């Protein structure tokens, strides 16, 4: 529980943590994927300039590699929800839930 | 093997391990760890129960005696009386050793260790009119228990 | 799956454990003059538990206590504690009411 409480926070500070613990485990393989994803279309790219390779497979290489991009994006903001920000400024009053409990 | 089929290789093995962490701490749930230390309780079931995940009812309950919060309430109208006489008329202001002092307890005798003072709620309930302010108070050989009424003395100007 | 409402019940009769109240203002009493003036001496019998039924006829065996519910009850003000009672014939029954005996020194 990472604020005193009644103090001011400001819009964006962490106030808790919540263990992700799963969330970290798709991040790892979404990771996964774009790492692989990623050298992927940047192989294509380099060959589909001197016509190795065909325009259509370049184009099909690159939408799975913004696919993954997007994924991992997906897994990042559910990072994001496990640090929970203050959504605006000003005072907070004391914390109703703390430590150790569960949260849905 | 070129590189590619390398990288796809340890990126199918790589998910595979995320897979195997999430299966293994869904087997780590099922052996329930205490988040926290403290004195536990009784506890609510007992073994033959069937439980869900998330479930609203609690099986037990753990909790850590020291130190101790105090949630005292005061009506607003003793407050803003305060608020106007610390800018106005005669000298109120107490100092550093505004921190807090003593409790009472519910047979009116005095407790030994004065605590110290953090507010931590400034929204007036409508049923009452009155605030709530929070104190905190040392508890070394567990004389205090949570959830019994009490009468804070504490300092103004 | 997961319906509230149960289809049965079954229960184990022996042991029973017995859940008795106090209010906190007496044990706070106790406690003060536990360690202030006279010593009560707890001693070894402390453990040591028996209860009356409601007809007021005494429980012929013996059981123990032990403490689990350290914190005081909001509406009743009370504190309470468990004990743990052998019973062989099921002459007790789970929802009785019953008077326990306590040993304070």
């Amino acid at each position: 529980r990472l604020f005193k409480e009644g103090s001011d926070v400001k819009a964006g500070q962490q106030l808790y943590q919540i263990d992700p613990a799963t969330y970290e485990a798709d991040y790892q393989s979404a990771q996964a994927n774009l790492a692989s994803t990623q050298e992927q279309a940047q192989r294509y790219k380099l060959l589909v300039a001197d016509q190795a390779v065909s325009k259509q497979q370049y184009a099909d290489a690159n939408a799975a590699y913004l696919q993954s991009k997007a994924a991992v994006e997906q897994a990042r903001i559910n990072l994001r929800y496990t640090k929970v920000l203050s959504p605006i400024s000003g005072r907070i009053g004391r914390s109703a839930v703390t430590e150790g409990a569960l949260v849905t | 093997v070129s590189k590619q089929q390398y990288a796809d290789a340890n990126a199918a093995y790589l998910q595979s391990k995320a897979a195997v962490e999430q299966a293994r701490i869904n087997l780590r749930y099922t052996k329930v760890l205490s988040p926290i230390s403290g004195r536990i309780g009784r506890s609510a079931v007992t073994e033959g129960a069937l439980v869900t995940n998330g479930q609203a009812n609690a099986m037990a309950t753990v909790q850590q005696l020291d130190p101790i919060y105090v949630d005292v309430t005061q009506p607003s109208t003793a407050l803003l009386r305060l608020r106007r006489e610390l800018a106005s008329g005669q000298l109120e202001r107490a100092g550093d050793n505004a921190a807090k002092v003593s409790l009472k307890l519910e047979d009116g005798s005095q407790y030994p260790l004065e605590g110290r003072l953090e507010f931590s709620e400034v929204s007036v309930d409508e049923g009452t009119g009155s605030v709530t302010i929070r104190a905190v108070f040392p508890n070394p050989n567990n004389e205090l228990l949570p959830g019994m009424f009490v009468h804070a003395q504490l300092q103004e100007g």
